[PDB]
């Protein structure tokens, strides 16, 4: 005997707001509102605003000062945390159950009465250089960075982090706009875990009423293609190799999933040989030296990109891709068998229940799920979407990989890189 | 009408003639004792208000030297007296007593 | 100048802090009546008597 | 399954009031670091390392 578990509410709102909820009976709460504002609505004039944003949720408020907002939420061991993706910004709030109230407040002043003085943006132009600095020290940061910047001449070509020559750039104004435009009803969801139904309606009908900005998730991703070259000296070899694949939510994309682990995500097993990803068993057949290869797999509103990414030694690096390329082509060309897409199938399910068993990760898949679909999907159906997969679908993801105009970035010594051309 | 009000304004315009900053080319805030919280104030006013201070400090202080004030035409007349710092200054204040209010409980 | 130091955290200091402060005392007391000789309190002193009629 | 986290792949930054910046998704590391010689850009003005609020009893 555990509790009966209780089920999620869900409300669309006439304005386009959306609301869920679910009674979890946890000692903490956990409260997210998730907007349609990430880094694909900036445009070629303001660059980074999202950027300074995501790193002004503390800055003062109508309400709730700058010192309120942070002694406030650490008198009560409270956190607020802002996690910002190319299509969605996401204020996250957590606490004790107890003191929802006093976060929710700080939530809704954050969000929808930010104030954003002169001076106080000045203060903060600086934490951009060393955000932008610890993210980067990551090889795969900037290598995704490009990737975008060169699979898209678009809106999802903007990257998460701000442009150098932006720093000390982004006005108080522009971050007022960004907000009176993206922060509204119709981009909006309000989640929450450890909080009633009736009290999210409320402060959604209450303090969520915005609505004066752009309508469009679509102002449009035209994807192109090509490739960033990064030359490094640095240790190894970062390349990605990527072709537009299939948006979110459609049938498509879920045979793309299966796809990327019928090739390989990451390991399972601590220090293994990882004997069922058929990428990294490829690459070995002829690689006896350090490396990593991985299936990746990124899924927008309105495209995708699929492909491989590969960490290997400066004159390993054209052995590498070459190799995790023909594993994929073998694939199109038909060679997959029924156990393999079966263990796959396997591996996406558990992978996804496990990505929600927490309350952290199931709070952002509702939000997600809320913004992209205007839907919560349960697990029961999403691994029935996932059986749905047939192997010939599979193998048409990896038709369309192989066949369609490629986008490529890397970094490192690229003296033995291949140029798509080569490929 | 409002006579009193009026009178209790007089003796200010009196006071504000007679403490004679205006003579000198400059503003009631210009002459505020620099504290913490003036500092401040100072350093959040935006880039045309804080120029156009160091100008008036400049010139008040190059008379005061040269033992001088301005031609009458061009002294601070009480009614053009641009109280420039006051919100600056107020919100500071207010800033730093919700600090000292924090420190208390 | 002086309201900002009252409330409940200063009481808590305030009384912290005693026990400390009074031994300093203590200290200081003992230390200008063995420093200057002061008969009147070392009179009644039951091993320092100096002053041996 | 609509979650650039659900579909491990992209990049997420996360930033806070109390806790440490985070950053992406999938993408190798992991089976990166058992073939080794990756000692990892370490410290070069940099954040802590681990994010430190799991804190027990």
């Amino acid at each position: 005997v555990p509790p009966h578990p209780q089920d999620l509410e869900f409300t669309r709102l006439p304005n386009g707001l959306v609301i869920a909820s679910l009674e979890n009976y946890a000692p903490a709460s956990r409260i997210g509102l998730f907007i349609k504002a990430g880094s694909r609505y900036e445009n070629s004039n303001n660059l980074g605003t999202s950027h300074l944003l995501r790193l002004a949720s503390s800055l003062t408020t109508k309400g709730a000062s700058s010192f309120k907002i942070t002694r406030g939420i650490e008198a009560v061991g409270g956190k607020l945390s802002v996690t910002s993706t190319r299509e969605n910004m996401a204020y996250t709030v957590e606490c004790l159950r107890d003191d929802v109230d006093i976060l929710m407040e700080f939530l809704l002043n954050v969000t929808t009465a930010p104030e954003f003085r002169r001076w106080e943006v000045a203060a903060l132009q600086p934490q951009l250089r060393i955000d932008k600095a610890v993210a980067l020290q990551n090889p795969q940061a900037h290598v995704i960075e490009n990737l975008h910047a060169a699979a898209y001449r678009n809106a999802l070509a903007n990257s998460l982090y701000c442009p150098d020559y932006r720093i000390g750039k982004v006005t108080p104004v522009e971050l007022h706009d960004y907000v009176q435009n993206h922060f509204t009803s119709a981009r909006m969801a309000l989640i929450g875990l450890g909080v009633s139904h009736p009290v999210l309606k409320q402060v959604a009908e209450q303090f969520l009423n915005i609505r004066g900005g752009l309508g469009l998730s679509g102002a449009k991703a035209k994807y192109h293609g090509g490739e960033i070259r990064e030359q490094n000296g640095d240790s190894l070899v970062h390349a990605a190799l990527v072709a537009e694949s299939a948006a979110i939510g459609s049938a498509e994309a879920n045979a793309f999933s299966v796809l990327q682990h019928v090739l390989g995500a990451g390991p399972h097993v601590k220090r293994g040989s990882n004997a069922t990803s058929s990428l990294y068993q490829a690459v070995a057949k002829g690689v006896h030296q350090p490396f990593d290869v991985s299936a990746f797999n990124a899924s927008y509103s309105d495209s995708g990109l699929f492909g491989f990414y590969t960490i290997s030694q400066a004159a390993s690096a054209g052995d590498v891709i070459k190799a995790a390329y023909n594993q994929v082509k073998t694939i199109a060309q038909g060679n997959l068998s029924n156990p393999d897409v079966q263990a796959a199938k396997n591996k996406l399910k558990a992978g996804y229940l496990m990505s929600v068993e927490s309350s952290e990760g199931f709070l952002d898949e509702v939000g997600s799920q809320a913004l992209a679909a205007g839907s919560y999907t349960p697990p029961s159906t999403v691994l029935q979407q996932i059986d749905a997969v047939a192997d010939a679908d599979v193998i048409n993801a990896a038709k369309k990989f192989v066949s369609g105009r490629k986008s490529m970035a890397a970094s490192g010594n690229l003296g033995h890189t291949p140029f798509i051309d080569e490929l | 009408v409002s006579a009193s009000s009026r009178w209790l304004e007089k003796i200010r315009k009196w006071y504000y003639n007679a403490a004679g900053f205006n003579k000198l080319g400059l503003m009631r805030d210009d002459t505020i004792h620099e504290n913490d919280d003036v500092k401040e104030a100072i350093r959040r006013l935006p880039e045309n208000l804080y120029d156009d201070r160091v100008f008036r400090i400049k010139r008040a202080l190059d008379l005061s030297m040269r033992q001088q004030i301005l031609p009458k035409e061009q002294w601070t007349k009480y009614e053009e007296d641009k109280s420039y710092l006051e919100p600056y200054l107020k919100e500071v204040i207010r800033e730093r007593k919700e600090r000292e209010e924090w420190a208390k409980k | 100048m002086l309201t900002r130091f009252l409330g409940p955290r200063y009481r808590q200091l305030a009384r912290n802090w005693v026990p400390t402060a009074g031994l300093w005392g203590a200290v200081g007391a003992v230390g200008l009546v063995w420093a200057t000789d002061w008969r009147l309190i070392l009179d009644w002193v039951p091993y320092i008597n100096g002053k041996f009629k | 399954m609509l979650s650039v986290a659900a579909r491990s792949g992209p990049f997420a930054p996360v930033l806070s009031a109390t806790s440490r910046g985070v950053a992406g998704a999938l993408r190798p590391l992991v089976q990166a670091a058992v073939p080794a010689t990756s000692e990892s850009p370490v410290l070069d003005l940099k954040r802590s390392v681990l994010c430190r609020e799991s804190l027990r009893g």
